[PDB]
C-alpha cells in the first residue's frame, strides 16, 4: 500500500513586539489575500512566495485576519481526523528568536494554542465515540532536546541542582529510531494531560535574552500515544485487533545571531548547538524536495538527535505539516527569506503513509 | 607631522611587513638595532622619518607598527631574528590557537581576547603622533586572522578614530591558485563586513607576481620572500611622498578622493613597471614612456584581470627618482591616444601624477635592479568583477550543499550572514555594470 | 602552546607508539634518558607539544599507555626508549579482552577506564593550551577497539571543544589475523564516526607492498611499518612545533578536509621512499614527491583512488622550497586527472609547508586524502558482518558480556548509511 501525501505549509506573520516598536522599523512584510511577498526597505528586488495556508495576525482589525483558533481548525484538526482514520501526525515550527512558534503551538494561559485544542478535541471527540464497541487507550510522551541532549519533561528531579538526567536514542530495526526511557505516563482525560502539560512547559529550558525575556533555548517534541481497537469478528477471539495513533508536534528554538541577544559562556554554547540543528534540517529538507523531483540524493538524518528521531515523520509514515513564523520589521530580511525559502522546499516533499 | 599606523594582520601580513621595514631601514639608514649612524658626520638632520619612525633621547628609532597574527610561529621569527633590537616588546601574540581557516574563529570567539590590546598600544602610537593622516593595513583574504580580525577591528576604529584614512593590501585570490579550500567564504564575509568601513583597499595576487618574476626576472622558482620585496616597493612609492622631498607630493588623503568615485567601487589594482634583472636592466632605456607603458600591459599587472575587458575608472601615477614631467604628459596623451585603453565617458581627466626624487633603493641579496626611475600604478578598472563572480560561483558551488559551514556554525555564526554577504556582493557587481553604461543626454 | 596529549591502546597502538617517540626524540634530540643531546635551537622552541620539562633539562613525555593484559607494556620498559616514560602513566591491568570489543568496553575496560582519564586530566590540566589528542589504536582487537572508543566518549564530553585525532590500522581485505575483525571494527566505527574530528586509515598490506616493491626490503618487519606511521604522525604535526612560510596546524587541516562532520576518514601517505638503490638514480623536487604522494602505491589505506574521487586532500611539505611549485603542480594534478576529483569544491587541495625538515632528507612531504574510495572497505566489513551475523556466527562470546544484538544492528545499519554518502559523490554529476 502506499499514499503520496504531501506536507502542508502554513506561515504566519506576527505583530509588532516593544522592541521593534521603540527601534520603528516600519511594515515591509504584505499578504496579498493568501500569497506573501515582501519588500526590502530601499524598494530592492521585491521577492513573492506563495504556501498553501497563511495568517496575517498584524492587527486585530485587517481584513483577513487570521487567529490561533483558526490555525487551529484549519490545520491541527485535519491532522486530528487522521490520527482518528489511523496515522501517526507531525506538525513542525520554523522561525527565530521572538517570532511567535511557542505561541502558534502552546500559546499562554488566557489564549492556547494547537497543542491543548488537539488534545480537548481529541478527547471530546473520543467521549462522544466511546462505546463498548471501541474502547481507548492513552498515555503522553513529551521531550526536549538541549545540547545534543535528551531530556525528559515530565519527570521531575531529586534534591540535587544538576539532577537533569540525560537519555539516549536508539534504533529499532523495524520501528525505526526512539529514546530509552521516556516517562510515557498515562491519562484519562483533559485534566491529566494539562497538567502535564504544565509540568514541561515549566521544566523546559527558558532564559532571558535580548529579543525575549522567555526565550525557548531547547526543541520540544510532543507525542501522545492513542490506541482504540479494530473491532472484528473471527472464528475465535474478538476485538483484538487494534488502530494506533502516535502524535508529533514540534516546537523549535531561534537562530540566535551573537551580536543581538547577546551572551558568553553557555547561553552562546546552547545558541551554537541550536544553529547546528537547524543547519542539518534545513539540508534535509532541502534533500527531501530534490527526492520529489527524481534527484538521486541522500539524507543526512544522522547528524543531530532531532532529525534523527524525526526520521519517520520528515519522511516516512505520518501525516505531515510545517508553520513558519515571521515578524514585520526589516531586521529580518534574509531570516525571514530563509524562512521563508525553506517553506517553499517543504511544500516540495512527499511521504508514504500508511493505516496502522 | 604627517604620520602613518601600518597593521599587519597574519602571516601574510606580517612577513610582508618584515621586507617592507628592511627597506624602509635601508632607505633612511637605521641599522637593526634601531641605531641611525647617519648623525656620525651630519649633525641636525633629518633622514629617520618621524612617518614611520619614532625617536627617543637615546638616538633610537622604533617603528610604529602593530603586528597581530593569533599563533607565535610568525612574530617569534622576529622576536629571535635579527630585528629582535627595533620593534617594541609588544607584538601581540595571544596565539594559542590560530583560526583554523575560519572567519567565525578570528570574528567571534578568537576575535575577541586580543583586541582591546590591539586598540590599546594603537591609541598609545596615536597619541603620540600629531598630524596622523591614516592607517595601512596588511592582510589577506584566505584566513581568518586575515578575514575575520582586520574586519572587527576596522569596524572598531572607524568608530574610536572617525575621519581618518584606513587603506589596505591584501592579497586576493587567485582563479586556479590557491592553498585553501575555505577561501571564497571568507573573502565574501570579509568584504560584506569592510566595504562599509574601509577607503581604499589594494588588492595583490600572487599567481601573477609568480608570472611577472618568471617572465621579467627570469626565475622559475621564486618563494614568497621574493615576492613581498616587490609588494614592499609599492608601499615605498604609496609613502614617499610622506618622508622624501619631491614636486607634486600625494598624501594618503590623495588617493581616495580620486581613485573611489563612489563609496563601494574602492578596489585598486596595483602594478610596479620596471621589474626588471641586473642582465636586463642594461640593454634598457628606462624612459618615462616605456614604464607607463608597461604599467598599462596587462601581463604587468599584481591582480589576474584583463583590463580589455573593462573600463578604467581612475589611475593614480607615482613616479620616483629622475623624471621630467613633460615627459609624464606626453607618456599620459600617448596613452590616451590608444583605443586599447577605454575609459569611462564621465572621467574625461582620469589620471592623477604624483612625483618624488628619491629613487628606489635595492634590497642586498635580491632580484631587482638598481634603476634611476621606477613607476607605480594605482589603477580603478571594472575587469575587477569578472574576479568577484569568480568567487561568487564558487561560494554557490559550496553554499547549495552548506559544505564546511558546520565549522562557522559551531564558531557562533548563523547560516543567514552567508546569504547577507552574497546579496550584497551580487548588488556591487550591479554596480559596476552601473558605472560602465554610457551615459546618455 | 599548542600541547598535544598522546595515548595509545593495545599491542599495535603501544608497540607503533614506541617507535613514534624514537622518531620525535631523534628529531628533538632527547636520548633514552630524557637529556638534550641535540645541534640546534629550534628543536627545543616547540618541544612543548609532546614533551614536558621535568628538572634537570629532563624531558619526560605526555604519553598515556594503556593495555588490558601487562605483556605489552613490560617490552617498551625493557626496550630502548622505556626509561623516559613517566611510570605512573602505565596504566594496565589483567584479564585481556579476549580479542573481544566487550570485554574492553563494558566488562574489564570500564574497570580501569577512570585511571586513565585521572591520568589525562593531569596531563590536561598541566598544559597552557591544548591543541587535543592523539590515539593509536587497533581495530581488530577488542583492547585497543574497545577501551579507546570508550576513551574518546569519555573525553569528547569532558573535553568536547578540542581535536581527537586517530591512527587505526583497519582490517585488510585478503588475510586477517583475527577472526573476529567485523564486528570489532563496526562497532569501533560506530562509536568513532559519531566521536572524533579525523580519523586515519591504516592497512598493513599497503604498508607491506611499500615495503616490497618500492623500498625492496626482503624481510619486512612490523617495525618498519611502525617506522612508516610514525613518518606520517610527525608530518601531520609538524608546523606546530617547526616554522615555516604558510602553517598549517591540525584544526585548519580538519576545516579542509572535513566538508560534512562524519566523513572525516583519511588515507595517508608519506614521500619520498627510494629503496637505497634507487637513491642516486632519483631526484629530489616537488615533481617526484608529487608524483610519488598521488600513486595508489604509497598510500596506505589499501583503497585505491580511481575507483573514486577526491573529496579533499591535503600536502603539508617540509624544506627549502618554492610554493610556485607546490601551487603549479597541485593545480596540474586537479586539471589533467579531473576525473578523480570533485567539481563542487573548485580547488580540492591545501598546502603547507615548514621550513625545517627530516634529520636525513632535504625534502619530505605528508599526504592526507578524503576520497569515497574508503568505502570499499566498510562494504566488505558489512559483508563479513553479515554473513555472520545471519547465523550468530561468534556472538555468544559477546552477549555474555552484557550486549544485545541490536547494537549489532544500528551498527551495520551506520556503516551502510556512512558508505551511501561517500557513493553520493562518486558518479559525476
Ligand atoms: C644514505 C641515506 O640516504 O639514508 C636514508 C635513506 O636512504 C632512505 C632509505 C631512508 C631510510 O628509511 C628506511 O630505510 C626505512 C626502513 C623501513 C621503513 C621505512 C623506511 C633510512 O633508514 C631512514 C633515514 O631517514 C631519516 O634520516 C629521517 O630522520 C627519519 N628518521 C627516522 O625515521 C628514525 C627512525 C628511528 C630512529 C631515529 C630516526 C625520519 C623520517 C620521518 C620523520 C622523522 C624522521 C634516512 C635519511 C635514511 C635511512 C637511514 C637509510 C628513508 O626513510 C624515510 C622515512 O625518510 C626511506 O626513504 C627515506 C630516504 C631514503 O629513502
Ligand atoms: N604574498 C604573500 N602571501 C602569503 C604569504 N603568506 C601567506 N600568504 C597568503 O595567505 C593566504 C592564507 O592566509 P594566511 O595568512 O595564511 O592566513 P592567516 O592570516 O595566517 O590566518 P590563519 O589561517 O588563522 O593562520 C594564502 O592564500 C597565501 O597565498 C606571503 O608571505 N606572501
Ligand atoms: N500572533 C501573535 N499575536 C500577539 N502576540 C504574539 C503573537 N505571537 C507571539 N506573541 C507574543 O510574542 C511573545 C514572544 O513570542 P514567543 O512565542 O516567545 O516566540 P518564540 O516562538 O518563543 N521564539 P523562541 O523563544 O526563540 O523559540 C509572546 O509573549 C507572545 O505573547
Ligand atoms: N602495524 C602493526 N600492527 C599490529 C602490531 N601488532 C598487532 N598488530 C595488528 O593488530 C591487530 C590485532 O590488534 P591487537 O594489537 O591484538 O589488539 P589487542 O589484542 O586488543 O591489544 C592485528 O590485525 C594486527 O595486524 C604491530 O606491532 N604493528
Ligand atoms: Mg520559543
Ligand atoms: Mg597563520
Amino acid at each position: 500500500l502506499g499514499s503520496n501525501s504531501q506536507v502542508t505549509v502554513a506561515v504566519r506573520v506576527r505583530p509588532f513586539s516593544k522592541r521593534e516598536k521603540t527601534e520603528k522599523a516600519s511594515q515591509v512584510v504584505f499578504t496579498n489575500g493568501e500569497e506573501i511577498t515582501v519588500e526590502h526597505p530601499d524598494m530592492k528586488q521585491v521577492y513573492s512566495f506563495i504556501y498553501d495556508v497563511s495568517f496575517w495576525s498584524f492587527d486585530e482589525c485587517h481584513p483577513g485576519y487570521a487567529s490561533q483558533t483558526t490555525v487551529y481548525e484549519t490545520l491541527a484538526a485535519p491532522l486530528l481526523d487522521r490520527a482518528f482514520e489511523g496515522y501517526n501526525t507531525c506538525l513542525f515550527a520554523y522561525g527565530q528568536t521572538g517570532s511567535g512558534k511557542s505561541y502558534t503551538m502552546m500559546g499562554l494561559n488566557e489564549e492556547p494554542g494547537i497543542i491543548p485544542r488537539f488534545c480537548e478535541d481529541l478527547f471530546a471527540q473520543i467521549a462522544k465515540k466511546q462505546t463498548s464497541e471501541v474502547s481507548y487507550h492513552l498515555e503522553m510522551s513529551f521531550f526536549e532536546v538541549y545540547n545534543e541532549k535528551i531530556h525528559d519533561l515530565l519527570v521531575c528531579k531529586g534534591e540535587n541542582g544538576q539532577r537533569k538526567q540525560p537519555l539516549r536514542a536508539r534504533e529499532h530495526p523495524v520501528s525505526g529510531p526512539y529514546v530509552e526511557g521516556l516517562s510515557m505516563n498515562v491519562v484519562s482525560s483533559y485534566s491529566d494531560i494539562q497538567s502535564w502539560l504544565e509540568l514541561g512547559n515549566k521544566q523546559r529550558a527558558t532564559a532571558a535574552t535580548g529579543m525575549n525575556d522567555k526565550s525557548s533555548r531547547s526543541h520540544s517534541v510532543f507525542t501522545l500515544v492513542m490506541t482504540q481497537t479494530k473491532t472484528e469478528v473471527v472464528e475465535g477471539e474478538e476485538h483484538d485487533h487494534r488502530i494506533t495513533s502516535r502524535i508529533n508536534l514540534v516546537d523549535l528554538a531561534g537562530s540566535e545571531r551573537c551580536s543581538t541577544a547577546h551572551s558568553s559562556g553557555q547561553r552562546l554554547k546552547e545558541g551554537v548547538s541550536i544553529n547546528k540543528s537547524l543547519l542539518t534540517l534545513g539540508k534535509v529538507i532541502s534533500a527531501l524536495s530534490e527526492q520529489a523531483n527524481g534527484k538521486r540524493v541522500f539524507i543526512p538524518y544522522r547528524e543531530s538527535t532531532l532529525t534523527w528521531l524525526l526520521k519517520e515523520s520528515l519522511g516516512g509514515n505520518s501525516k505531515t505539516a510545517m508553520i513558519a513564523t515571521v515578524s514585520p520589521a526589516a531586521s529580518n530580511i534574509e531570516e525571514t527569506l530563509s524562512t521563508l525559502r525553506y517553506a517553499t522546499q517543504a511544500r516540495l516533499i512527499v511521504n508514504i503513509a500508511k493505516v496502522n | 607631522m604627517r604620520e602613518c599606523i601600518s597593521i599587519h594582520v597574519g602571516q601574510a601580513g606580517v612577513q610582508i611587513g618584515n621586507a617592507c621595514w628592511e627597506l624602509y631601514c635601508l632607505e633612511h639608514g637605521i641599522q637593526p638595532d634601531g641605531q641611525m649612524p647617519s648623525d656620525k658626520t651630519i649633525g641636525g638632520g633629518d633622514d629617520s622619518f618621524n612617518t614611520f619612525f619614532s625617536e627617543t633621547g637615546a638616538g633610537k628609532h622604533v617603528p610604529r607598527a602593530v603586528f597581530v597574527d593569533l599563533e607565535p610561529t610568525v612574530i617569534d621569527e622576529v622576536r629571535t631574528g635579527t630585528y629582535r633590537q627595533l620593534f617594541h616588546p609588544e607584538q601581540l601574540i595571544t596565539g594559542k590557537e590560530d583560526a583554523a581557516n575560519n572567519y567565525a574563529r578570528g570574528h567571534y570567539t578568537i576575535g575577541k581576547e586580543i583586541i582591546d590590546l590591539v586598540l590599546d598600544r594603537i591609541r598609545k602610537l596615536a597619541d603620540q603622533c600629531t598630524g596622523l593622516q591614516g592607517f595601512l593595513v596588511f592582510h589577506s583574504f584566505g584566513g581568518g586572522t586575515g578575514s575575520g580580525f582586520t574586519s572587527l577591528l576596522m569596524e572598531r576604529l572607524s568608530v574610536d578614530y572617525g575621519k581618518k584614512s584606513k587603506l589596505e593590501f591584501s592579497i586576493y585570490p587567485a582563479p586556479q591558485v590557491s592553498t585553501a579550500v575555505v577561501e571564497p567564504y571568507n573573502s565574501i564575509l570579509t568584504t560584506h563586513t569592510t566595504l562599509e568601513h574601509s577607503d581604499c583597499a589594494f588588492m595583490v595576487d600572487n599567481e601573477a607576481i609568480y608570472d611577472i618574476c618568471r617572465r621579467n626576472l627570469d626565475i622559475e622558482r621564486p618563494t614568497y620572500t621574493n615576492l613581498n620585496r616587490l609588494i614592499s616597493q609599492i608601499v615605498s612609492s604609496i609613502t614617499a611622498s610622506l618622508r622624501f622631498d619631491g614636486a607634486l607630493n600625494v598624501d594618503l588623503t590623495e588617493f581616495q578622493t580620486n581613485l573611489v568615485p563612489y563609496p563601494r567601487i574602492h578596489f585598486p589594482l596595483a602594478t610596479y613597471a620596471p621589474v626588471i634583472s641586473a642582465e636586463k636592466a642594461y640593454h634598457e632605456q628606462l624612459s618615462v614612456a616605456e614604464i607607463t607603458n608597461a604599467c598599462f600591459e596587462p601581463a604587468n599587472q599584481m591582480v589576474k584581470c584583463d583590463p580589455r575587458h573593462g573600463k578604467y575608472m581612475a589611475c593614480c601615477l607615482l613616479y620616483r627618482g629622475d623624471v621630467v614631467p613633460k615627459d609624464v604628459n606626453a607618456a599620459i596623451a600617448t596613452i590616451k591616444t590608444k583605443r586599447s585603453i577605454q575609459f569611462v565617458d564621465w572621467c574625461p581627466t582620469g589620471f592623477k601624477v604624483g612625483i618624488n626624487y628619491q629613487p628606489p633603493t635595492v634590497v642586498p641579496g635580491g632580484d631587482l635592479a638598481k634603476v634611476q626611475r621606477a613607476v607605480c600604478m594605482l589603477s580603478n578598472t571594472t575587469a575587477i568583477a569578472e574576479a568577484w563572480a569568480r568567487l561568487d560561483h564558487k561560494f554557490d558551488l559550496m553554499y547549495a550543499k552548506r559544505a564546511f559551514v558546520h565549522w562557522y556554525v559551531g564558531e557562533g555564526m548563523e547560516e543567514g550572514e552567508f546569504s547577507e554577504a552574497r546579496e550584497d556582493m551580487a548588488a556591487l557587481e550591479k554596480d559596476y555594470e552601473e558605472v560602465g553604461v554610457d551615459s546618455v543626454e | 602552546m599548542r600541547e598535544i596529549v598522546h595515548i595509545q591502546a593495545g599491542q599495535c597502538g603501544n608497540q607503533i607508539g614506541a617507535k613514534f617517540w624514537e622518531v620525535i626524540s631523534d628529531e628533538h634530540g632527547i636520548d633514552p634518558t630524557g637529556s638534550y643531546h641535540g645541534d640546534s635551537d629550534l628543536q627545543l622552541e616547540r618541544i612543548n607539544v609532546y614533551y614536558n620539562e621535568a628538572t634537570g633539562n629532563k624531558y619526560v613525555p605526555r604519553a598515556i599507555l594503556v593495555d588490558l593484559e601487562p605483556g605489552t607494556m613490560d617490552s617498551v620498559r625493557s626496550g630502548p626508549f622505556g626509561q623516559i616514560f613517566r611510570p605512573d602513566n602505565f596504566v594496565f591491568g589483567q584479564s585481556g579482552a579476549g580479542n573481544n570489543w566487550a570485554k574492553g568496553h563494558y566488562t574489564e575496560g570500564a574497570e580501569l577506564v577512570d585511571s586513565v582519564l585521572d591520568v589525562v586530566r593531569k596531563e590536561s590540566e598541566s598544559c597552557d593550551c591544548l591543541q587535543g589528542f592523539q590515539l593509536t589504536h587497533s581495530l581488530g582487537g577488542g583492547t585497543g577497539s574497545g577501551m579507546g572508543t570508550l576513551l574518546i566518549s569519555k573525553i569528547r564530553e569532558e573535553y568536547p571543544d578540542r581535536i581527537m585525532n586517530t591512527f587505526s590500522v583497519m582490517p585488510s581485505p585478503k588475510v586477517s589475523d583475527t577472526v573476529v575483525e567485523p564486528y570489532n571494527a563496526t562497532l569501533s566505527v560506530h562509536q568513532l564516526v559519531e566521536n572524533t574530528d579525523e580519523t586515519y586509515c591504516i592497512d598493513n598490506e599497503a604498508l607491506y607492498d611499500i615495503c616490497f616493491r618500492t623500498l625492496k626490503l626482503t624481510t619486512p618487519t612490523y617495525g618498519d611499518l611502525n617506522h612508516l606511521v610514525s613518518a606520517t604522525m610527525s608530518g601531520v604535526t609538524t608546523c606546530l612545533r617547526f616554522p615555516g612560510q604558510l602553517n598549517a596546524d591540525l584544526r585548519k587541516l580538519a576545516v579542509n578536509m572535513v566538508p560534512f562532520p562524519r566523513l572525516h576518514f583519511f588515507m595517508p601517505g608519506f614521500a619520498p621512499l627510494t629503496s637505497r638503490g634507487s637513491q642516486q638514480y632519483r631526484a629530489l623536487t616537488v615533481p617526484e614527491l608529487t608524483q610519488q604522494m598521488f600513486d595508489s602505491k604509497n598510500m596506505m589505506a589499501a583503497c585505491d583512488p580511481r575507483h573514486g574521487r577526491y573529496l579533499t586532500v591535503a600536502a603539508i611539505f617540509r624544506g627549502r622550497m618554492s610554493m610556485k611549485e607546490v601551487d603549479e603542480q597541485m593545480l596540474n594534478v586537479q586539471n589533467k586527472n579531473s576525473s578523480y576529483f570533485v567539481e563542487w569544491i573548485p580547488n580540492n587541495v591545501k598546502t603547507a609547508v615548514c621550513d625545517i625538515p627530516p634529520r636525513g632528507l632535504k625534502m619530505s612531504a605528508t599526504f592526507i586524502g578524503n576520497s569515497t574510495a574508503i568505502q570499499e572497505l566498510f562494504k566488505r566489513i558489512s559483508e563479513q558482518f553479515t554473513a555472520m551475523f545471519r547465523r550468530k556466527a561468534f556472538l555468544h562470546w559477546y552477549t555474555g558480556e552484557g550486549m544485545d544484538e541490536m547494537e549489532f544492528t544500528e551498527a551495520e545499519s551506520n556503516m551502510n548509511d556512512l558508505v551511501s554518502e561517500y557513493q553520493q559523490y562518486q558518479d559525476a554529476t
